């Protein structure tokens, strides 16, 4: 969810 | 994306400037500027020709999510790219990040080779 999250918001 | 692009490090520890601005030397970037709270850093803009900040969050006067928010929401500099630097990956504090518009997101401390691979991610989104 945070490494996942990140590669939803283009981070 | 240009050589010459004109960087602000903004980061209330001298010595993480220090270290930012020598990792940008190192991928060749060399026009390179710092900044000490986010009050500092919209007096150093207003000299104009910036085209990319680098950002701490924790910060005193004004923090880096006021900083990028206030970018944003100016009339000359809203698009201009901003990378969020935290001291830990978490949810809360990446979701704030994104609802401000920030550029990029990268948790301390990180490797030049880490600082390349963000810089291009923000270049090819924005075109540069
Ligand atoms: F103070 Be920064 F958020 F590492
Ligand atoms: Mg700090």
């Amino acid at each position: 969810q945070v490494d996942d999250l990140l590669d939803s918001l283009g981070f | 994306a240009d050589k010459e692009l004109k960087f602000l490090v903004v980061d209330d520890f001298s010595t993480m400037r220090r270290i930012v601005r020598n990792l940008l030397k190192e991928l060749g970037f060399n026009n390179v500027e710092e900044a000490e709270d986010g009050v500092d850093a919209l007096n150093k803009l207003q000299a104009g020709g910036f085209g990319f900040i680098i950002s701490d969050w924790n910060m005193p006067n004004m923090d880096g999510l006021e900083l990028l928010k206030t970018i944003r929401a100016d009339s000359a500099m809203s698009a201009l790219p901003v990378l969020m630097v935290t001291a830990e990956a978490k949810k809360e504090n990446i979701i704030a990040a994104a609802q401000a518009g920030a550029s990029g997101y990268v948790v301390k401390p990180f490797t030049a080779a880490t600082l390349e691979e963000k810089l291009n991610k923000i270049f090819e989104k924005l075109g540069m």
